[PDB]
């Protein structure tokens, strides 16, 4: 930014765009360091009641699988899951 | 002479003068323990060995209670897990924070039972 | 007993393949010690070959023999289509290793191996 | 109308519905070789029957496609050819037969 | 023929200590191994610009039949 | 609902179960131990004598279109006769789904390849043969890909240790880069971690 008006004009004619508005370097366009000591929140699990773990066990709701056609233990044509819904173009720039 | 039990539906044959805990062992499900050691006498101080007894409302202590024919036991049920949660909250109320210093750091039955149950 | 075979049915077919492979290695070695500027003699190379063969002579299973054959063929491909180098090929001779003393007293005086 | 598909390795097919009738009729004519107690027949029969009904009920591709709800017509044709080959191969194999050889017991047991 | 065959044998490393006759049995009269035998047959094939399958190469455990084959 | 738990839905656990019954009744042979996991996945165990039939079926049959072999893998469990577990993770687009095929195998019991169908396996099979020791027929090029061109053994098993048997170093005495036996400096600490107290009373195993 410390540079000259004519050089600004020249580089801008060369490129095609503007640069003083979208520079890459950083002239006080940042957030100051030495930020203040913050205070934080907690989750919905820091209550005092109705927080019994048995409700939200998490890794005990798991249950082993449900086997089918083991070796010891009319109809329609089906699939593993419904098909894929075809996509559509965008509202902004579908071409390029 | 034998006696019958139906744990979680699963059936078991045992002797009299027996204990809920020795039955659950015969089956495999380990029951918690603080005041029990097969090579000692028995008491009911800790109060972490609690379970649920279908057809009867009140919980019991599986380190002292002798099993009565026909009882369906329930170990991992609601009342049991809640009893254990409360009991360990109580214990750890005052157990100081010397886990690091405590030479019994990685073998602490209480550490493990808190982390799990 | 009642099992499934691999590439063969008996020690004899296993051994005909093995002999083909011996022919390959024997007819090959010179090309190696001539392409990669080695030092050892063709005779020493063939000695190593026949030794690596003899050291699997307590074998009975055609499956084992055939897997060993497959691995030997892989290595032969690797060699003749030169990918292994001087190092890759001389890694056999234990050229930087004191022959493990089998003299019980040697083992005693030196270390703890029984 | 059109100029291309949107993929690579495909073609602007100008003779649809005809290749489709051909391929589906041939599938069924092969299925004729299959014992009725083979589920592959018992299923793909009706699948192809419904596909034929759909091509006959919709003559324009730009709607037949979205109706089949599968890929584009060329993908459909390719997949039908693939099912044809699959049939010719399951005919040499005897899958509908019972099981080959049950495994040992502690094989599918996880944990361990 | 036989002359250059016996010369090859005399040349071979661990063979021809005393005998390289035309009739001997390699694995029986000389008490040798299939590996060494294959070495012999490879030497012969390279002498004669010839090719052999391992099958008949092992069938020919007898110098007489060996020279019969190289004649054939 | 609770914040710290995913939703265990029904749509998938039902659709994939229907598809499992489907494939089972189609291939009463070359199949055993179908199953659906508690987390919306399908596994299909099969004899090694049905691999290519199963794969061709799943690639071609319209209702499956399991085209892309997203992965091929091995696993080793030594407490059984057939100790290796070969795994194929497959993907289909039209139906936006995945699937898992398993087949047991063993050292000294090779397998039938699939290169005719999914050319991706041409290299996963090389990996397998290099690392574990499982063999594949009808494979054009099968050679050590990852490890050295002279390496010997089968590392990704559970017996071939971590550190390995040999180390390398240069020895000016010969100027080469030779391989000598492992004499480490520090020892591989092995921390005993498995805690006794059972946490999962549902995956238990009685005597
Ligand atoms: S490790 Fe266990 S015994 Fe030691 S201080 Fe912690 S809770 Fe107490
Ligand atoms: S184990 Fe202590 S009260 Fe039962």
């Amino acid at each position: 930014a410390s540079a000259t008006r004519v050089i600004q004009k020249l580089r801008n004619w060369a490129s095609g765009q503007d640069l003083q508005a979208k520079l890459q370097l950083r002239y006080q366009e940042i957030a100051k360091r030495t930020q203040p000591p913050p205070k934080l929140p907690v989750g919905p699990s820091h209550k005092l009641s109705n927080n019994y773990y048995c409700t939200r066990d998490g890794r005990r709701e798991v249950v082993p699988p449900s086997i089918i056609m083991s070796s010891q233990k009319e109809k329609k044509a089906v699939t593993p899951a419904p098909p894929m819904k075809r996509w559509e173009l965008s509202k902004d720039q579908p071409y390029l | 002479n034998l006696i019958e039990v139906f744990v979680d539906g699963q059936s078991v044959m045992v002797e009299p003068g027996t204990t809920v805990l020795q039955a659950c062992e015969k089956v495999g499900m380990q029951i918690p323990r603080f005041c029990y050691h097969e090579r000692l006498s028995v008491a009911g101080n800790c109060r972490m060995c609690l379970v649920e007894i279908e057809k009867a409302p009140k919980v019991v202590a599986a380190c002292a209670m002798p099993v009565m024919k026909g009882w369906n036991i329930l170990t991992n049920s609601e009342k049991s897990k809640k009893a254990r949660e409360g009991v360990m909250e109580f214990l750890l109320a005052n157990h100081p924070l010397d886990c690091p210093i405590c030479d019994q750091g990685g073998e602490c039955d209480l550490q493990d039972q808190s982390m799990m149950f | 007993t009642s099992v499934k075979p691999i590439f063969s049915r008996d020690l004899n077919e296993a051994k005909r393949r093995v002999r083909e492979l011996y022919r390959a290695w024997y007819r090959e070695v010179p090309n190696t010690v001539h392409l990669m500027q080695l030092d050892i003699t063709v005779k020493q190379g063939r000695d190593k070959v026949r030794e690596m063969f003899m050291k699997n002579a307590h074998v009975t299973d055609p499956r084992v023999v055939d897997l060993l054959v497959i691995k030997g063929k892989m290595e032969l491909q690797e060699t003749i289509k030169v990918w292994k180098q001087r190092t890759h090929v001389m890694r056999f001779f234990h050229e930087t290793e004191t022959p493990r003393p089998k003299d019980f007293l040697s083992k005693f005086y030196m270390g703890h191996d029984p | 109308l059109k100029k291309t598909t949107g993929l690579v390795g495909l073609a602007v097919c100008d003779t649809p519905h005809e290749r489709l009738t051909i391929l589906y009729t041939k599938t069924l004519d092969i299925l004729k070789h299959f014992p009725k107690h083979a589920a592959y027949r018992k299923y793909t029969e009706q699948i192809t029957n419904e596909k034929l009904d759909m091509v006959k009920a919709e003559p324009d591709v730009k709607k037949l496609e979205a109706l089949l709800q599968g890929g584009e017509v060329e993908e459909v044709i390719l997949q039908a050819e693939k099912e044809l080959s699959l049939a010719r191969k399951m005919l040499k194999w005897k899958p509908w037969e019972p099981l080959v050889e049950e495994p040992p017991a502690n094989q599918w047991k996880w944990p361990i | 023929i036989k002359d250059r065959v016996l010369y090859v044998l005399k040349l071979y490393d661990k063979i021809d200590p005393e005998k390289l006759s035309v009739n001997s049995h390699f694995m029986k009269d000389l008490g040798l191994d299939s590996l060494d035998q294959v070495e012999i047959i490879m030497a012969m094939e390279d002498e004669f610009g010839f090719e052999i399958p391992d099958i008949d190469a092992e069938k020919l455990m007898c110098p007489q039949e060996i020279v019969d084959y190289i004649a054939d | 609902k609770r914040p710290t738990v995913r939703p265990r839905s029904d749509v998938t656990h039902k659709q994939l179960s229907a598809f499992g019954e489907y494939v089972a009744e189609i291939l009463p042979k070359y199949v055993q131990q179908v199953q659906v996991s508690c987390l919306d996945e399908l596994e299909i165990c099969i004899h090694p004598d049905g691999v290519i039939p199963t794969l061709t079926f799943l690639r071609d049959h319209t209702n499956a279109q399991f085209k892309s072999l997203a992965d091929l893998t091995a696993v080793d469990v030594p407490t059984r006769q057939n100790r290796f577990e070969i795994v194929y993770n497959l993907l289909s687009l039209r139906f936006n789904s995945r699937i898992r095929v398993k087949t047991y195998a063993d050292e000294l019991t090779p397998i039938d390849s699939i290169v005719s169908v999914h050319i991706a396996a041409n290299w996963y099979e090389r990996e397998v043969w290099d690392m574990f020791g499982v063999f594949f027929f009808n494979h054009p090029d099968l050679r050590r890909i990852l490890t050295d061109y002279g390496f010997e053994g089968h590392p990704f098993r559970k017996d071939f240790p971590l550190t390995g048997y040999v180390e390398l170093r240069y020895d000016d005495e010969v100027k080469r880069v030779v391989a000598e036996p492992v004499e480490l400096a520090q020892e591989f600490r092995k921390f005993d971690l498995n805690s006794p107290w059972e946490a999962f009373p549902a995956y238990r195993q009685p005597p």
